[PDB]
């Protein structure tokens, strides 16, 4: 059984004729003072020609916009180390570290959507003085800890029994582990912004840190322990599949300060010219 | 056996593709890259009263 | 003026200024410091072409007493900007009349060859250039003030489009938590 | 009823406070019909290039300021692709529309009258003499009425009350006009056919008509208000064709 | 202001890089086969009532 | 069956001992339609000021004459109201009518190549080099091939056999093309539509194309036959639109 | 355009050879113009956030993709008698039309012992 | 399941192939090398009369 | 659902058969200067044998 | 004669000149020096094999009241190129009387037996050669020039083809960047 599915795609307007004109019409004057944004066509201010518009605002879309893979966190962790909490790697979710993406998706108030998580795991063996050795593929352990379930304290913990919590194994060379991931939130939308507190105090912390917690994840490396020291970099890459977004907001100007907080120092509006009335000169022999 | 054949982006101046899903999750679909919808009335003219582009904006 | 609101404002007064230009500004909406920070120019540079026209919406924020009629032109672009009003005057422009309706609409077509625009632009894929001028003078009764201010709101028309996602320069890091 | 709008070619003009629209006998511009006709040849009729708005420069309005006037064409003679048709071709006909824009506040008081005069034959300034033709026209610079009774050979006798034509300055309402009452309105605008007794004419020999401006009640104001008040004057061409066409005339 | 044209070197070419208006230089050159007797280079220089040639035409003669 | 006649605005071109009228590949010049156009604005269609035939000086066809080049437009540039509207629009778009014309004697004898090449990149002289502008074109007068290769910083090479672009010069009877064989006809036409890769293109940016005179067979005479044949090309556009208006260029 | 890679590494001549390295893995970023370029093998340009880039472990199969018409104008214009500028200066013929962007390979890895 | 089967290419003197597109744009479609089409007298007789092949060229 | 394509091959002109000839109608002669290449098929300057011809371009 | 003009020219002259061969050359439009840099030879030499008949069309280039009469021989291989007329007179010729209309095909036909020919030719697939010799011979009234010009065009007929792609040996390069 075949289905048959209709998409329709959407052209811009056409530019409709026009010709002299003199009368009490004016598409021109208006009032901004009302918050409304004038709908003046260029058929409207001058004499246009009828022009066929195949144009489409396709690559513009929600869907088509956001849905594109981005790297959200780097992280690294060692075979071997003396320090235990080194050897493996582990962080709290959120798109929230890395610049492009979250300036990216704020640009709306609130966020709805599917994930499609990617994986890029690529270790190298550290410098040293006595490097040479056979040591086979290393296989790798994602896990996904929820808000509650019990952490590792090493890589030999009990919690990588993995009995509840999914996680993933994959033995370096092959493709990169990619998985799919629902709506995983207790809002109807996660929010990018919150303007308030956790305690009905009026205090505690402030913004976004306070809405979402999604838990943590982390890292290990199966094989066991290594004869000459090596380093696994691990990057995760979101990428929104399903959108839906509200309420937007006027792109980031300043630079980001923290993951925690919106706090930034001010910066100009825009860079400077030599005068209001300055527009260089490019025609000139 | 449960596929979907809709059609290929092609500009304008053996276009139809073939879908089946095989997991039995919506969060494991493809994205939905071929709707195109609009609204800017909604942020461009949010007001009570219209205003119809050749009348003066008061008055 | 770039960390004042007056950056926002073009300063408009009163007496014999027709020799002076009021103001004028490539057309760049992607590119120009004018403009690659409006929603217009920030919403642009997540992308690498645009094609379509632009609304350019004046406001005259004076007193209600005070009148002047402005000449607002836009020149596509092959010869450098015009240095007088009788060349301001060939181009594609209208004459505002300040009154009642305070604001009035340029709309800048689109007259290009390409279907599509850089949003890096060059001076193949140039746009033009828009310039304003006074066409009689303001005039102001006895106890108002003599220094008034414009202000420009810019828009896109019911047929632009944006296309070949790129990255924006306007964001960037130098280490994770950021 | 006081708002509007003219679009010619690629150029627009709004207006808030406009009185009406003088269309000068009631007849509008309109293209040499084939029974009307003496040419022989194809015409060129450009329509977009040359039927838009041209705007010359602006002249202050003072306190005592008698007039000024221009000659058109001959003012429209450097303007774009109208003053280059109008170069390369022997003949040409054309209406126009003028709009005047002069702008004060309501503590400013002033009238001007804007009148358009077909065939303004001049009458210079030594009864017994001849004027130049710089004297009848500075091309997009206009020239100026005089308070009192001018001198000097070959200049017009330019004293307003006469109009430089010998007439009474008030009978002056016999043409298409209008006022510019800086109480009510801040521009005149009329609609101004091709008014001449052969088909089309030559464009460099004949100032088909004359566009004077003559403040009736002069300026005045109180203690702060804007001493500038400039006046600019908008022309813009309608159903202009051209006919014989050689190499460009120079002068 | 303008010198007049320089001119056409047969079997041989000019080079304008740069127009012939005042101070404007121009060099001369002869194709394969042919030697060049004459000047290699002329400037537009003020002369007398004009602005003309520094170096007349050159001549390219057969090898 | 020889004789025709072509009228083009004012203009019109007699013949007697034409071959026949290639047109370029079975194309004739037409107007931008309304879905393949790209600007918003109402175009320029003056019709018959700037369709016409405007005639470039002629080149007198030697002995020993490699040949010569016009490059279009940028030839009719300083012609009438095709090189104003040229100089006034920012784009622009037209076909053409080339007409070569030369005509000897039942005594004389040769054969030209005449030949219409679109985008005819040229190639300097040192290899490591850049061609000028001049050295494209000199406007109406005639750049020469040269029957050795060429020397001289940025000056094509011009040698005859390769044509300047690199090929062999046999082989341009791909491109539109005619002979001029003294003994059977003595002129040629080509109608060429307008060919780019954009709708409207810029007019002095890009040389649209390069029209070839190159004798493949030369000149000869015996006793007293004339020694003087000269060679004269006569271009006419063709659904010429003009876009964009502006101040006027200056180079 | 259906575009393909062949990358093909090798050990440098030296003196002391030997050594147990892993799989090479490369990226390969396309820079539309107007993009950000690498300075350096540890850029953040390499992120790739927009920009599409391959990341491929040799030993298998050559990397390859499909590329649509990626132009302004209406063809490719193999040839192009003008300029850039308008004063009829500038460059020259191709180079003037198509600008399409650089490409940037780079291994994923990390140093080498050798 | 939004095939077609076409003919493959044999030689003059079981011929038929499956296809089946799995992309959502048209560019990574396959090649169309079984499209032959020819109008030579574009460039070989580019010409406004015709001419008839066994009358004179001229007369 | 199986869709149809229809794919047709071009084959090369066959030759015709010919025979002798004496009448005013030269198929050889004709004038280069009009930018026009000629037509001519073996079939008009000698005598051919009819020839199914299969090649394709 | 190879960086002139005169490569295209044949030369031919009034007087007793019927003992002398006019011109004559192999058929191998894609391995002959005369053939191989056309457009039939530079299309060719992007295949392997060809197969198909040939268009051969001769221009008189001289006085208008220069008269000739000329015999133009095509001889499938098996036997050395002719050296006298009665030989070509052999073959499968063409005679070209030279009038109004100047210029004449001769179309060499396919005689082969292999459906098909290498472009690279050796002598199995060899294909024969052209001649041309006065039929009758050039003459000319007093004050006309006495030697004129020939010109021949190559071009393939409306049942050629060619098969099998290959490289071109034509260019050739030494480093990136050329
Ligand atoms: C093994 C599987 C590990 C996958 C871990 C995926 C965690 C899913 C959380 C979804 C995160 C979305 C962001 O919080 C929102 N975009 C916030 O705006
Ligand atoms: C990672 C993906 C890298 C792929 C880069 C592909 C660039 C696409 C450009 C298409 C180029 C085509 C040539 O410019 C034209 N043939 C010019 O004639």
């Amino acid at each position: 059984v075949v289905e048959a599915v209709e998409n329709a795609v959407a052209r811009v307007a056409d530019t409709i004729s026009s010709g002299p004109s003199n009368s009490q019409a004016v598409p021109a004057l208006t009032a901004v003072e009302t918050g409304h944004t004038s709908q003046v066509t260029p058929s409207d201010t001058i004499q246009t020609r009828h022009v066929r518009n195949y144009h489409s605002r396709s690559e513009s879309s929600i869907e088509n916009f956001l849905c594109r893979s981005a790297c959200v966190y780097m992280g690294e962790y060692h075979t071997t180390n003396t320090d235990t909490s080194k050897l493996f790697a582990s962080w709290t979710i959120n798109a929230r570290r890395m610049v492009q993406m979250r300036r990216k998706l704020e640009l709306f108030t609130y966020v709805r959507f599917d994930m499609e998580v990617t994986f890029v795991i690529t270790s190298k063996q550290d410098q040293g003085t006595q490097l040479g050795q056979d040591m086979p593929p290393l296989t790798h352990q994602i896990m996904y800890i929820p808000p509650g379930g019990p952490i590792p304290k090493s890589v030999t913990d009990y919690t990588w029994q993995t009995s509840t919590n999914p996680s993933i194994f994959w033995t370096e060379g092959n493709a990169p582990p990619r998985m799919s991931i629902p709506f995983i939130s207790i809002g109807n939308a996660y929010s990018n912004f919150y303007d308030g507190w956790s305690h009905f105090s009026q205090n505690g912390v402030y913004g976004y840190n306070t809405l979402n917690h999604m838990g943590q994840i982390y890292v290990r490396h199966v094989n066991g322990s290594s004869p000459l020291p090596m380093t696994s970099t691990v990057r995760m890459y979101f990428k929104p599949k399903h959108v839906k977004v509200w309420v937007p907001r006027p792109p980031r100007l300043c630079q980001y300060k923290n993951a925690s907080t919106v706090n930034f120092t001010p910066t100009n509006i825009t860079e400077k010219r030599q005068s209001i009335n300055y527009i260089p000169e490019t025609v000139k022999p | 056996m449960g596929a979907q054949v809709s059609t290929q982006k092609t500009g304008a101046h053996i276009i139809h593709y073939t879908n089946i899903n095989y997991y039995k999750d919506a969060a494991s679909n493809s994205a939905n890259r071929q709707d195109f919808s609009q609204d800017p009335g909604k942020f461009t003219e949010p007001v009570k009263d219209i205003m119809v582009k050749s009348l003066p904006a008061l008055n | 003026k770039l960390d004042t609101m007056e950056i926002y404002r073009i300063p408009v007064q009163s007496g014999n200024h027709q020799s002076s230009q009021v103001f004028g500004f490539q057309v760049q909406p992607g590119l120009d410091n004018v403009f690659k920070h409006t929603l217009l120019g920030e919403i642009l540079n997540y992308y690498a072409h645009w094609s379509g026209s632009i609304k350019l919406t004046f406001v005259f924020c004076g007193s209600a007493m005070a009148t002047g009629k402005f000449l607002l032109a836009y020149a596509p672009p092959g010869a450098n900007a015009p240095k007088s009003r009788k060349d301001a005057m060939l181009g594609t422009h209208i004459i505002w009349d300040v009154g009642l309706q305070s604001s009035c609409v340029l709309c800048i077509p689109w007259i290009s060859q390409t279907h599509y625009r850089l949003v890096q632009q060059d001076e193949y894929t140039s746009a033009g250039n828009v310039t304003c001028w006074y066409q009689t003078g303001i005039v102001v009764p006895a106890g108002t003030p003599t220094s008034c201010s414009i202000m420009c709101f810019v828009s896109a028309c019911n047929d632009f489009s944006v296309r070949l996602l790129k990255d924006t320069p306007f964001i960037e890091q130098s280490a994770l938590l950021q | 009823d006081r708002v509007r709008s003219i679009t010619l070619g690629n150029s627009t003009i709004t207006t808030q406070e406009s009185a009406n629209v003088v269309v000068a006998y009631g007849r509008w511009p309109e293209y040499l019909k084939d029974n009307e006709a003496t040419a022989e040849d194809q015409p060129t009729q450009p329509d977009v290039a040359t039927c838009r708005f041209y705007t010359l420069e602006s002249v202050t309005w003072e306190r005592d300021s008698p007039g000024w006037w221009w000659k058109f064409p001959d003012a429209l003679k450097d303007m774009g692709l109208f003053g280059q048709n109008m170069y390369y071709h022997y003949l040409g006909r054309a209406g126009y529309t003028i709009h005047v824009q002069c702008n004060a506040s309501k503590f400013h008081q002033g009238c001007l009258m804007v009148v358009c005069v077909p065939e303004a034959e001049m009458g210079c300034s030594q009864v017994d003499g001849t004027v130049n033709e710089h004297s009848l026209s500075e091309g997009e610079t206009a020239k100026k009425f005089a308070s009192t009774s001018t001198n000097g050979t070959n200049t017009v006798q330019s004293i307003v009350t006469n109009a430089g034509m010998g007439v009474g300055v008030g009978n002056l309402t016999i043409f298409p006009h209008q006022w510019i009452n800086l109480r009510t309105n801040n521009c005149a605008t009329i609609v101004m056919p091709y008014i001449n007794n052969v088909p089309m004419d030559n464009m460099f020999r004949h100032h088909n008509f004359t566009l004077m401006i003559i403040p009736f009640v002069p300026l005045d104001y109180s203690s702060d208000s804007s001493t500038y008040v400039p006046i600019t004057v908008t022309v813009a061409p309608m159903c202009a064709e051209y006919n014989g066409l050689r190499l460009a005339t120079s002068l | 202001k303008s010198c007049p044209n320089p001119g056409e070197i047969r079997n041989g070419q000019i080079d304008v890089p740069g127009g012939i208006l005042f101070g404007a230089t121009i060099s001369f050159s002869c194709n394969t086969g042919y030697k060049l007797f004459g000047s290699t280079s002329s400037f537009c220089l003020i002369s007398g009532s004009s602005v003309q040639w520094s170096d007349p035409l050159p001549e390219c003669r057969e090898i």
